């Protein structure tokens, strides 16, 4: 929350490979330390990122969106099939400490690989946090999953669209 | 458990400096000391137009 | 019977969840609901075995209380201990052999009958189905369904005189068991070991009729394979032994019955062991070859299973009675009107 | 209740592991390798230094999909500090010490193009050995690609003119 | 209780430069098998080595790789490699092993260095022999003497008999139409087999527009992959090879000995010698590395009067450092050992006391020396006898260069930091000349520069080739008087022992990977164990087994009955022959080979390790022993004695005969340039009656008309049976290794198998019958339909979808599969507590679950992610329709074909490659009655005869 909606820090600066693998990056001490070299320093909340990078051990994240190793998210064709943050993660801007807004359901999924047209958003307006879909939204998601080449409910509910 | 209620930003954003950029780089306008600005869309056109020296 | 029946379900319900591999998900061949969306596939004929065996096990049983709940006002009659009573009583639910409840009794009786003789032979045909729709050479043969019907109730009445026989003999009812009561037992056992026999005849029929080099091969692997002996005792367990049941001395004869129901249960199973894993062992492809060899782990788990159906057949025993009191007192009734009507 | 394939013994992109003295099963570059195909023989590609001094010079020409690209980058990796328009004001030097240079001073102005690759690929001066010292800008070399760098500073060049 | 666990998470503390963390990051690196390295895309997943695949740039690559390299991952990611520097058992620190080797050499510099020894195995890599030139330099009196048991010392001294100097041979098959391999197994793993086998089948090839076909002519005493891929195979003694050269010599008409022979090899001599003298320039005489020098020089001389110099065979100049006859060289070592001459005793890789032959007595010539020095990534045999033992670095670890066959010397490009540690070769020799902790990089990087320049490194590093490192053609003068004066030896009387390198084992290194050792060998398909191969009639003759072996031999009109006989004669497999061959006992378990040659056994060297790893400790009985410095692959005399104890031998395949069905086409060439549909046309006409099938099925199926469908097509007229397939399949796909007991109980886990099948009209000599043969992906899948939970369902794309995450057992889609790919994890199979194969585990492909159903799935990995990839970028250039080309998806097994007999890509995509292929006539599906309608369709092998020979 302070450091999207206060800082202003875009999310790939610190989730840099989103857009292009599976694995969004959760950062490194040295993407921390490039701004926390100056602010905030000798303070025992920031204490522990200082301790790392001194010596190569990290900092043991607690993965939030957990799935369960045989369902193989890709972020990269998500985020450029125009599928924005906030619909999937929720309101991560405003968020102080990192929740899960729904279950990653594989019914909650295939709602999505069925009906797309409810939830697709221009390409350009995937990074963007203050994107609210319009009144109608159907018409303009039939336009869109038309103009992005989403495939049919067929092929996005195949079995090893996710499952490996 | 609910859905957390976030406490909302009271104090000064990056909105202010986003918009005052962006506003700065469009529409034309003046400096302080300059002569004139060149917005987006236009300098990188002149920039594309008059090339880069290259080697 | 039919608490052995109940029990013998009971034994073979835990036999796809012991083998299925994964047990503690047999509710997914289930249609639950889930977050995921998730049906069974139900072409598939283990899902048709799911409710097959489900509607099997649940009418069994409930046929089995309707017919116990008269019994049930019995016993509570004729218990002496005052908490023993409500033993019975609450299972009997105030029977009271009304007349007007007697009407409706003998309808639910009669429609619960015409509604379970198509309900068994769906699920033994079902349970044939669970080879007979696989492109298995073995299996893909279409006669198994009343194949399978004929050989279930051949394997019953074979366990079925194999367990009256030492009640009849250990209490007193030999007025209520006879000799003709073993005799037509012994008369259905030949009818529908026939029947299997013309089944096993078809098996050869097809094998030897077929131009097909794997329907030969089948025939071949079963007469001269590693596991012929199975083909071999099949023959002489379900094809020999039942000739001496033809003869009406034979039939009265009390040993020789026994004799012949264990070698037709031994036989059946070498049945199974034969529609199963012979075809099953030699396949299209002659690299995909093996030979199938039981271990320690599955025979202990037959020999427990024998004794799970035995330790609930003497706890039924215990607590419940053998035979039924009521419609035998009507077959007495019904025996003296015959007599008056001569 | 189920836990059978949700935590696999496969190695996943940033798992833990404790076979390695960092603690990290994802592993560094080994110093002194390029993957395939990818040369690393032109010079000024990769640093801008090519006989001890600074180029003013490009490795290819500039483009409006590269300055786009550039103006993506910078608005991802760059405008955090520096600002969307270049002046150096934004959040970070408000709420902290940093202060970044204006590259609308001269300077930035009569600044090369290869110090500009410089300046994102390693940063500022370190600590020196005397009277202490610290690193300010902290260099971007490892998440932004070279290519991407050499937009970044086509842009900032757009940006120059922009503020001219 | 919750969903999961809390699932840390652990990134980067800086973060590295040139990677994308999720992308999977291909470097160009080097694998070695005797010495020859060979180009390889090694798939670095997470700054770790995963998958090997082929350098399509590189010379001895193609784009395909063997087995060995294949397996390459698992031999790093072994548990067993040595950690820590061992002095005397006991760990000890590298600093202070090289503080007492200065004072070991500065004690040894008083003399001039004639205490100080070396012995390392064939050395190509230029880096490492300039070292040992300068250690040469500056200690005078200190040899080199290299060895390793399988090595081209007959090949050498063969070059050195015919031109009296050293060459390397190198072969162009491409422009060959005849081959002919006097026990030349060129077609297994060793130097250039991946080019050599991919010309043999690019010229092997037919389609309708072909018009031209090779044919391969072999002798050999076992049967392998190259007299697989024969036309033409005659099983002789590995003895009367020697004279069946010369013969064919004198029939040629260049100097040979007239040998008398049998009827059977006089015909199969005049075959060969009426098929050359009509392809002057197209043809080529290949002989094997196991054959003596006056084989390889008189075939050198076929060659040479045949005119194939410059068009087929090729001389250049010699790649291996120096060229020597490595089994004298060890001999002259172990005679100075038992002197007493030397006093500092160094190696590198090799496993001497293991691999050296047993009359020479290597441990007990080793204990007299004061101190010794070992290298060889584990405690080996001779690392637990030797004092200071070094672990080295793996070469996916290692920095280092390695010259191919015809000389590349490409860089061992490292994909992570050494795990254990360990040094390299080149910073031992570091160390050893008076340069302690000196980086192998640097080393390596000093070589080349001023050699190549840092431009040409940086293009040899991104790439995987230098390009001015090619041995130059040569033109060598034929010594023909020196040829014709040479004793030329007969074969002996009596029962030979052939000594041949394993398949899967090779030497004996990769003992302990479990990948080779599960995987199921060619033209045998054991597992975990060696075997004493021998013919059905040599059985007989041998052990007095109660059987006829006559009763192999008939037509189709008793084939069925000479099939059951050989199931008959199988099963005895196992019994324990006692083989007193020269001063020394096996008593090893028989196997039956029935391509095999008479009154000959073949052991497969590699085995009865004892410091081996957890996995393969004591597997097989070991040769060596009986192996003989004089004879290190043939034999004289044998007493081979049946000694009952049956012992339990482990095939993966258990029946070797097709049953009557048709699985297996074969075909000629002329009558396929007639028609090439006449395969298909008379399998149907003979079973139904007419040349087509009118197959009817009950089932629509789907549609796929605009859609992107995947097919596989497999060419059995270009598989050889290399296993390569089968170990990238399983590298790739993270296949469990299981038991021997596993695999006794019928439990091997191999989503592709090659299925060997024995079928001829005489099966004490059949022809050998490969087919790979995986998951067809049936469009109307009886393993499908079964299913109860709808676990495996079917694609849009047209992909049989084996969920395990859904899988629950019940194993019914094994029993409705006509194939049987489908394996189950009965037990916990997949390993959980290695930390080294958790390494080597995918991790993009699950890693399956005790009581899960796991079967192939044309690698769908790759398939999601060039889908994947072509999706995006569709919308990122606007296209609204995703486009996935013909090269974008290759599976592992067809990059790591080494033939490319299997090729993926689109089915309703006209211009790909298989659809190319299913529009042949010779393009067949498995048991096409069962109304399955594969995707893995198979191509009719398509034979091409001679006429003075068979037709
Ligand atoms: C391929 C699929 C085939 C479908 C098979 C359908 C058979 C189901 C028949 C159930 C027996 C009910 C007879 C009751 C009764 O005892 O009738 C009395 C007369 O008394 C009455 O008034 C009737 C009482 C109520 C009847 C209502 C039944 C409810 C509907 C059943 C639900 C099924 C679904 C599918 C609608 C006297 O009549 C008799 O006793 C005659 C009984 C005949 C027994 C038939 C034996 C045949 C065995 C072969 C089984 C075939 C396999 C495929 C199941
Ligand atoms: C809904 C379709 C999503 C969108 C859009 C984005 N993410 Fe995602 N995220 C999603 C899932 C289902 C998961 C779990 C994946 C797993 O294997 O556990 C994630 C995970 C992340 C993570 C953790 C690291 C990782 O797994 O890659 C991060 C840091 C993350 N997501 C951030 C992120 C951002 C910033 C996105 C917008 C560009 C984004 N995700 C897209 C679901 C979805
Ligand atoms: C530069 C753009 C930053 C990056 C990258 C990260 N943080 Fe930051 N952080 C930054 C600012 C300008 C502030 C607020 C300063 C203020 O006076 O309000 C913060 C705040 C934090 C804090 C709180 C420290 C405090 O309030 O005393 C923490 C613990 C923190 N940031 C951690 C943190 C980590 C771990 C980062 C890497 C993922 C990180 N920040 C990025 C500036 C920047
Ligand atoms: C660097 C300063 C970041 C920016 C900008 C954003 N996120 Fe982030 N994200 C960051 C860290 C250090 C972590 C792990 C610690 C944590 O609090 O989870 C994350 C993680 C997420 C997650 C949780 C994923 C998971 O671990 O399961 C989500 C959903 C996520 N990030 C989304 C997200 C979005 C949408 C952002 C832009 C508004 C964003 N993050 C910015 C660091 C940084
Ligand atoms: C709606 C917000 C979605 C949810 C929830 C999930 N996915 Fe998705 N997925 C979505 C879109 C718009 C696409 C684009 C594909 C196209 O052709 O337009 C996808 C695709 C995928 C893919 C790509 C595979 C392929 O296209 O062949 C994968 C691997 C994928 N989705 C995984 C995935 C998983 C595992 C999800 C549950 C956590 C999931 N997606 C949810 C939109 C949405
Ligand atoms: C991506 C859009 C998916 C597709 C297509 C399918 N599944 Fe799925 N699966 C997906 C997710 C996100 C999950 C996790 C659900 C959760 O509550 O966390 C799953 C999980 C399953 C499971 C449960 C596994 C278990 O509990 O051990 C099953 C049984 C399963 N998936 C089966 C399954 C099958 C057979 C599918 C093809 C018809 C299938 N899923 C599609 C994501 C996706
Ligand atoms: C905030 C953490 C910054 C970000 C993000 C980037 N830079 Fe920076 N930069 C920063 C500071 C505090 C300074 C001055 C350091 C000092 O000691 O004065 C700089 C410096 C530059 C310069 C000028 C270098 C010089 O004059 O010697 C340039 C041209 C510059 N930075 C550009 C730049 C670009 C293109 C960035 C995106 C990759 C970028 N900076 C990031 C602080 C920060
Ligand atoms: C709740 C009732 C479910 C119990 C029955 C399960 C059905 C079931 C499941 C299986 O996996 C089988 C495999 C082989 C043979 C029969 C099978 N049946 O019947
Ligand atoms: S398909 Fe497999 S066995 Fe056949 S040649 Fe290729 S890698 Fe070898
Ligand atoms: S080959 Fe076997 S596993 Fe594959 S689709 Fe066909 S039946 Fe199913
Ligand atoms: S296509 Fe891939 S998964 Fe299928 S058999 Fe070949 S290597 Fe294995
Ligand atoms: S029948 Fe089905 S439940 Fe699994 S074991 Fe086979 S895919």
């Amino acid at each position: 929350q302070l450091h999207v909606n206060v800082v202003g820090i875009d999310c790939r600066y610190c989730h840099t490979s989103v857009d292009q693998s599976y694995f969004a990056n959760i950062p490194a001490t040295e993407t921390c330390m490039t701004c926390h070299s100056q602010i905030k320093t000798y303070s025992p909340l920031l204490e522990k990122v200082r301790e790392s990078y001194a010596t190569g051990k990290p900092i043991e994240w607690v993965k939030v969106y957990d799935l369960p190793n045989f369902v193989y998210f890709n972020h990269s064709i998500h985020v450029n099939k125009g599928i924005g943050c906030s619909t999937c993660h929720g309101q991560v801007n405003n968020m102080p400490v990192v929740w899960q807004q729904q279950a990653l359901y594989m019914g909650w999924c295939l709602n999505c690989h069925r009906n797309p047209e409810l939830y697709v958003r221009p390409r350009e307006e995937v990074y963007n946090m203050d994107y609210v879909p319009p009144s109608n939204q159907l018409e303009i998601g039939r336009q869109l999953v038309a103009e992005y080449g989403i495939m049919p409910p067929d092929q996005l509910t195949n079995c090893y669209v996710c499952h490996r | 458990p609910f859905t957390p209620q976030p406490a909302p930003v009271t104090g000064n954003t990056y909105r202010t400096y986003v918009n005052d950029a962006r506003t700065l780089l469009n529409s034309y306008g003046y400096t302080m000391e300059g002569k004139v600005h060149i917005p987006i869309d236009r300098a990188m056109d002149l920039i594309v137009e008059r090339g880069l020296p290259v080697r | 019977a039919e608490a052995m029946t109940l029990f013998a379900v009971a034994c073979a319900g835990l036999y796809p969840i012991l083998h299925l591999g994964r047990p503690w998900l047999f509710y997914w061949l289930i249609p639950y609901p889930n977050t995921h969306g998730m049906w069974p596939q139900f072409r598939s004929a283990l899902a048709w075995d799911v409710f097959a065996i489900s509607t099997y096990a649940t009418v069994s049983l409930v046929f089995w209380l309707v017919g116990l709940i008269p019994d049930f006002a019995t016993l509570r009659d004729r218990a002496k201990n005052i908490w023993v009573k409500r033993l019975y009583g609450i299972a009997a639910l105030g029977w009271r052999g009304s007349a007007r409840h007697w009407h409706r009794y003998e309808m639910a009786s009669i429609l619960l009958a015409g509604l379970s003789t198509p309900l068994v032979v769906s699920v033994h045909s079902i349970i044939s189905l669970d080879f007979a729709i696989s492109q298995v050479p073995g299996w893909q043969v279409t006669v198994f369904p009343p194949y399978f019907v004929a050989g279930a109730v051949f394997a019953g009445f074979a366990m079925v005189l194999l367990l009256m026989i030492p009640v009849r003999t250990f209490y007193g009812f030999e007025n209520y068991i006879t000799l003709h009561h073993l005799d037509v037992m012994a008369k259905v056992m030949l009818t529908t070991g026939m029947i299997v026999v013309y089944g096993y005849f078809m098996e050869v029929f097809a094998s030897l009729y077929s131009g097909n080099e794997f329907e030969e091969y089948l025939l071949y692997n079963r007469l001269f394979g590693p596991s012929s002996w199975a083909y071999w005792g099949l023959l002489f367990c379900n094809a020999v032994a039942i000739q001496p049941l033809w003869f009406k001395k034979v039939r009265q004869n009390i040993p020789a019955l026994l004799i012949i129901s264990l070698i037709v249960s031994v036989g059946m199973w070498l049945e199974r062991y034969v529609i199963i894993v012979i075809s099953l062992e030699r396949d299209f492809l002659p690299s995909s070859w093996d030979i199938y060899i039981p271990t320690i782990w599955d025979w202990s788990l037959y020999i427990g299973t024998f004794g799970l159906f035995f330790t609930l057949l003497f706890l039924f025993i215990r607590v419940l009675p053998m035979i039924n009191i009521f419609e035998m007192r009507l077959f007495l009734y019904q025996e003296t009107e015959k007599a008056k009507q001569r | 209740c189920h836990q059978d394939m949700y935590d696999q013994q496969k190695y996943t992109t940033y798992e833990p592991s404790s076979f390695f003295a960092d603690g990290r099963s994802s592993r560094p570059n080994v110093p002194g390798t390029t993957p395939f195909e990818v040369v690393k023989t032109d010079e000024f590609l990769y640093t801008g230094l090519i006989d001890g001094q600074e180029v003013d010079a490009m490795p290819f020409p500039v483009t409006k999909d590269l300055l786009l690209r550039g103006q993506l980058k910078y608005n991802i990796y760059c405008a955090v500090c520096h600002g969307e328009a270049g002046y150096g004001a934004s959040m970070v030097a408000e709420r902290g010490g940093i202060v970044p240079a204006n590259f609308h001073q001269q300077r930035l102005r009569e600044a090369p193009l290869s110090h500009f690759f410089v300046v994102i690929t390693n940063g500022v001066y370190r600590g020196d050995p005397e009277n202490g010292g610290y690193q300010s800008m902290y260099g971007y070399a490892s998440r932004i690609t070279p290519e991407d760098r050499w937009a970044i500073a086509a842009y900032i060049r757009a940006l120059q003119l922009s503020q001219n | 209780c919750t969903y999961q666990p809390r699932q840390y998470i652990a990134p980067f503390d800086r973060q590295p430069e040139g990677r994308v963390p999720g992308i999977p990051q291909y470097f160009a690196s080097t694998l070695t098998l005797g010495g020859y390295g060979t180009g390889v895309l090694v798939r670095s997943n997470e700054g770790r080595p995963t998958k090997v695949e082929g350098n399509p740039r590189h010379p001895a690559s193609l784009g395909g790789t063997d087995l060995f390299a294949q397996a390459e991952i698992l031999t790093m990611y072994d548990p067993d490699r040595s950690t820590t520097v061992l002095r005397q058992g006991v760990p000890s620190t590298w600093a202070e092993f090289t503080t007492t080797l200065g004072n070991a050499l500065t004690a040894a510099r008083a003399t001039q260095g004639a205490g100080v020894r070396l012995l390392t195995t064939t050395i190509t890599s230029p880096s490492l022999a300039a070292q040992i030139e300068q250690f040469l330099q500056a200690y005078p009196q200190a040899r080199w003497y290299q060895y390793e048991p399988i090595n081209r010392d007959n090949v050498v001294a063969g070059a050195r008999l015919a031109f009296g100097r050293d060459v390397t041979t190198r072969y162009d098959l491409s422009a060959a139409q005849v081959v002919v391999s006097l026990d030349a197994d060129f077609l297994a793993p060793g130097p250039g087999f991946v080019a050599y086998a991919r010309a043999f089948a690019e010229r092997r090839k037919v389609r309708k527009d072909s018009t031209t076909m090779n044919r391969l002519y072999v002798v050999e005493a076992s049967p392998s992959t190259t007299g697989t891929a024969a036309d033409h195979r005659l099983p002789l003694r590995a003895d009367a090879i020697a004279a069946f050269t010369g013969a064919l010599a004198n029939e040629l008409g260049v100097g040979g000995a007239p040998a008398t022979l049998s009827p059977k090899a006089e015909e199969f001599l005049r075959a060969i010698a009426r098929d050359l003298e009509e392809h002057r320039g197209q043809s080529v005489v290949i002989a094997g590395d196991q054959q003596p020098p006056i084989v390889h020089a008189l075939a050198h001389l076929i060659n040479a009067e045949l005119g194939n110099v410059g068009q087929t065979v090729f001389y250049h100049e010699p790649v291996e450092a120096r060229p020597t006859n490595q089994t004298e060289e060890l001999v002259a070592l172990v005679s100075e050992m038992a002197a007493g001459r030397v006093e500092t005793l160094i190696m590198i890789g090799g496993n001497p006391v293991y691999n050296a032959p047993g009359d020479l007595r290597f441990a007990d010539r080793m204990a007299s020396v004061p101190l010794t020095i070992h290298l060889s990534q584990f405690v080996d045999e001779t690392s637990a006898r030797a004092t200071w033992h070094i672990p080295q670095a793996h070469p996916l670890e290692s920095w280092g260069d390695a010259r191919a066959f015809d000389g590349t010397a490409s860089i061992v490009q490292p994909l992570i930091e050494p795990l254990y540690g360990g040094k390299t070769a080149n910073e031992l020799l570091a160390a050893m000349l008076g340069q302690p902790e000196a980086e192998s990089y640097d080393l390596v990087r000093s070589f080349w520069l001023e050699q190549i320049g840092e431009t040409g490194w940086q293009v040899a590093l991104a790439n995987g080739v230098i390009a001015e490192t090619v041995a130059p053609v040569i033109e060598p003068t034929l010594n023909e008087g020196a040829i014709r004066a040479t004793p030329i030896p007969q074969p002996g009387d009596g029962v030979e022992i052939v000594f041949r390198p394993d398949p899967s084992l090779f030497d004996g290194f990769y003992a302990n990977n479990g990948w080779l050792q599960e995987l199921p060998r060619p033209l045998t398909k054991l597992v975990w164990d060696n075997a004493a191969l021998m013919s059905p009639r040599t059985a007989i003759k041998l052990l007095g087994l109660p059987f006829n072996a006559d009763r192999l031999i008939g037509t189709e009109a008793d084939d069925r009955e000479r099939q059951q006989y050989l199931e008959q004669l199988s099963k005895v497999n196992g019994t324990i022959a006692r083989i007193e061959y020269r001063g020394g006992i096996i008593e090893i378990p028989i196997w039956l080979l029935p391509g095999h040659a008479e009154d000959s056994i073949t052991l497969n060297l590699g085995y009865g390790r004892t410091h081996a790893g957890r996995v393969g400790n004591n597997v097989g009985i070991d040769v060596y022993p009986i192996r003989t410095s004089d004879s290190p692959w043939f034999g004289a005399g044998a007493r081979v004695t049946n000694t009952g104890r049956t012992y339990l031998l482990v095939s993966t395949q258990d029946h070797w005969t097709l049953e009557g069905r048709d699985i297996y086409r074969v075909g000629e060439f002329k009558k396929f340039k007639e028609d090439p549909k006449y395969i298909a046309k008379e399998v149907y006409q003979e079973e139904y009656g007419r040349e087509t099938p009118n197959y009817q099925s009950l089932q629509p199926g789907d549609d796929y008309t605009g859609r992107n469908a995947w097919g596989m097509t497999i060419n059995l007229n270009a598989c050889i049976g290399c296993n390569a397939c089968v170990v990238a399949c399983q590298a790739e796909n993270n296949i469990a290794v299981v038991g021997k007991d596993q695999v006794s109980r019928g439990r091997e886990m191999h989503w592709i198998r090659i299925d060997r099948y024995f079928a001829g009209e005489d099966l004490d000599n059949p022809s050998i019958y490969m087919m790979p043969v995986n998951c067809m992906q049936c469009e109307k899948a009886p393993c499908e339909v079964v299913c109860p939970v709808a676990a495996t369902v079917h694609d849009y794309e047209g992909l049989n979808n084996m969920v395990y995450n859904r899988c629950v057992g019940t194993k019914y889609c094994s029993n409705n599969c006509p194939y049987k790919v489908r394996r189950f994890n009965f037990l916990q199979y997949s390993d959980t507590t290695t930390e080294t194969f958790k390494l080597a585990f995918n991790p993009d492909v699950t890693v399956r679950i005790r009581g899960v159903m796991e079967k192939c799935t044309y690698c769908v990995q790759r398939i999601s992610g060039a889908r994947i990839a072509a999706k995006r970028a569709a919308v990122q250039a606007g296209q609204s329709s995703y486009v996935i080309s013909d090269g974008a998806i290759q599976t592992a097994c067809e990059q790591a074909c080494p033939t490319g007999a299997i090729v993926f890509g689109d089915i309703n995509d006209s211009n790909s490659r298989v659809a190319k292929w299913k529009a042949e006539g010779h393009n067949y599906g498995l048991l096409g009655f069962l109304n399955t309608v594969p995707r893995t369709t198979y191509l009719a092998r398509v034979r091409n005869p001679s006429e003075e020979l068979e037709k």
